[PDB]
């Protein structure tokens, strides 16, 4: 049922967003050092 | 002479080792950024793209 | 959706209401930049208003 | 060094999760703040005088 | 919520009432700093007053 | 000579030992401060942040 996919796909997107969210700080971390 | 010259190699080598470590995370971080950003737009293309948007 | 449109215009309204003082006293440059920021919210505001009407 | 690096990691996150206000707003409030004190004080010097 | 707004203005009022003497005798510098402290309370006071009205 | 030189090592070493201890708590305290402050804003972001505020 495509409807469940819509919700599921965004959930997978949310994990990547936080994954990218954490990654940016790592770049900032080395910059300060 | 041997002890003096060999130390210079060690003195120079150690400086290079940490220098590579500094760039290790820098390139790793950039790779992860693109990797994370690579998929999200692919989902949007598979989700929203008017050609074959699964969403609309 | 209606609430967001009202909120966004208020943000521009505060900039617009603030922009009245920024332009005041002849300090045009402050007003110049302020209105440029407003246009970003204005474009978003128009899109929502169209969405509200069709949803009716 | 290893401990202090972790400090930056936590430090770097706060700005990301709480984006600092742009330098725009700083000058506007500072520009407005002087008028707030001066305009209010303009009455202060005027009411007493 | 109403009580807090009244209390905060009183704090500024005491500074304002005090500021009358601070500005008095020509000691402007004391008054200059005093009013700067007041603005912090004034900003808080305005926010509450708006909250009181909508709650009505 | 041996007893004199060895004491100098002990005399110097002991001074360093307490010096490290002084910085031990200093860095530990800073770490705890950030650790405590790290989570509270995360809760606020999870609680108040207009994007997906669980509160409002």
């Amino acid at each position: 049922a495509p409807e469940d996919l819509l919700e599921r796909l965004l959930g997978e997107m949310e994990l990547e967003l936080i994954e990218l969210r954490r990654a940016l700080a790592q770049t900032i971390a080395t910059f300060k050092s | 002479a041997l002890v003096e010259q060999v130390r210079g190699q060690l003195q120079k080598l150690e400086r290079k080792y940490l220098e590579l470590k500094s760039q290790k995370n820098l390139y790793l971080a950039r790779l992860k950024s693109a990797i994370a950003a690579q998929k999200i737009e692919e989902i949007a293309g598979n989700l929203d793209n008017a050609s074959a948007s699964s969403l609309f | 959706t209606e609430r967001q449109r009202d909120a966004q215009q208020l943000i521009a309204q505060r900039w617009y209401e603030k922009a009245q003082a920024a332009l005041d006293r002849g300090n045009e440059q402050l007003a110049r930049e302020a209105l440029g920021q407003r246009q970003s919210y204005q474009s978003h505001t128009e899109a929502l208003g169209k969405s509200l009407g069709e949803q009716r | 060094e290893r401990i202090e690096t972790k400090i930056l990691e936590l430090e770097a996150e706060r700005e990301l999760l709480n984006p600092p206000p742009s330098p725009l707003d700083k000058k506007f409030e500072q520009w407005e703040e002087q008028q707030a004190v001066e305009a209010t004080l303009a009455a202060m010097k005027a009411r007493r005088s």
